[PDB]
């Protein structure tokens, strides 16, 4: 089947960037290798947000999760990985690991179902 | 073209 909507997660805190996006394959999934901004934030902000828009912060906010594992770093240096996992009933399963540390954390966001 | 900021 394809996608309800498009998928997607939001990037310099605030922006809707796309990764699934509607029209696509329910079973999904991809690591991408992302970088994080403002040095010395020991924390990455994944924001989900599936979307397809310009100005977002109004479509369908999935979910928002934060990671940990990035100490003083003058962006460029950390790495950030980005697994997104879409089933047929409906989930989404978002994964960022940090460098530096060794530290990550995952959770599960039901895309639109609901009733 | 696309980075990541916490808040």
């Amino acid at each position: 089947d394809v996608t309800p909507l498009s998928l997607g997660i939001e990037t310099m805190g605030g922006v809707m960037t796309t990764l699934i996006a509607k029209n696509t394959t329910i079973p999904t999934k991809h690591s991408q290798v992302f970088s994080t901004a403002e040095d010395n934030q020991s924390a990455v902000t994944i924001h989900v947000l599936q979307g397809e828009r310009k100005r977002a912060a109004d479509n369908k906010s999935l979910g928002q999760f934060n990671l940990d594992g990035i100490n003083p770093a003058p962006r460029g240096m950390p790495q950030i990985e980005v697994t997104f996992d879409i089933d047929a009933d409906g989930i989404l399963h978002v994964s960022a690991k940090d460098k530096n540390s060794g530290k990550e954390q995952k959770i599960t966001i039901k895309a639109s179902s609901g009733l | 073209n696309r980075l990541l900021l916490t808040g």
